[PDB]
């Protein structure tokens, strides 16, 4: 599963950003945050914060 | 602030020889054998570059404690000495229990949800316990008992 | 274990809360109720190590020191509050 099958020779392996893509065919890379603003996670920081 | 002068100039220095890199490529911890859920985001600030800083803290915190321990003589108007004593083994017991969460989650999934959340929540938490057991005993004295403040 | 040490402790430090308020006679009453504050934050600081370390790469390694780090703690707290004070006035004569 590291690889994704480019041609029907063989798999390729896939660059260090992109994962393979469910029905294989190549990868797409899906960028994340840092939890962005939400709830999970971040609500005691933010109150510890806050009322600081 | 020369205090303050003799960590700017180690930040400084840091900063100069480790560059803030911020790079968005934390694919570290990769779980590409399900391809279902990776990647991470985090900023360059290094363990060493934190530990080296909580190194600091801890000597001042020391410097604190054989001050206040020293000037225990004072009399009650001035006995900033049991609560800055106080003060400081609660940072230290904040900083102690920190660091075993933070150190410990290396080979784990939620490291940025582990490291960045207990690393804040110890600052606010060491924050809160200097404020508030520093001042809001004597913001008491002053605005809910207005007859010691002559 | 721990649920039977936090149990004696809480009593320990509600007769602590009390205690609060006796006269200078009772030398080791105020000694007493800071080594129970102590105790508290120490227990309090400990219980987010037990619901934080969990599920990491060290399961074991930290849950066999974090309690030992606490328990030690919790006697140095009570020892530096009620026998520091004496061997200092030791010192003196
Ligand atoms: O876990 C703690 N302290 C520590 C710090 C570094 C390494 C290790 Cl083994 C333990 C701790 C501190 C305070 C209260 C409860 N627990």
């Amino acid at each position: 599963g590291y690889q994704y099958q480019v041609d029907r020779y063989t798999c390729k392996t896939c660059p260090y950003d992109m994962r393979p893509t469910e029905n294989r065919t190549g990868c797409r890379p899906i960028p994340i945050i840092k939890l962005e603003w939400g709830s999970p996670w971040a609500v005691l920081p933010l109150f510890l914060a806050v009322v600081g | 602030f020369s205090l303050i002068s003799l960590q700017l100039l180690g930040i400084c220095v840091w900063f100069v020889v480790d560059p803030s890199h911020s790079v968005v490529d934390f694919q570290d911890q990769r779980t590409l054998d399900p391809r279902f859920a990776r990647g991470v985001l985090k900023c360059d600030i290094s363990d060493l570059s934190l530990i080296c800083l909580l190194g600091y803290s801890m000597l001042l915190m020391v410097t604190c404690t054989v001050y206040a321990i020293k000037t225990r003589g004072v009399p009650e108007t001035f006995n900033e000495a049991k609560p800055i004593g106080f003060t400081m083994y609660t940072t230290c017991i904040v900083w102690l229990a920190f660091i075993p969460i933070f150190f410990g989650t290396s080979q784990s999934a939620d490291k940025l949800y582990i490291q960045t959340t207990t690393l804040t929540v110890s600052v606010s938490l060491s924050a809160s316990v200097s404020l508030g057991m520093l001042y809001m005993p004597k913001v008491y004295i002053i605005l809910f008992h207005p007859e010691q403040n002559v």
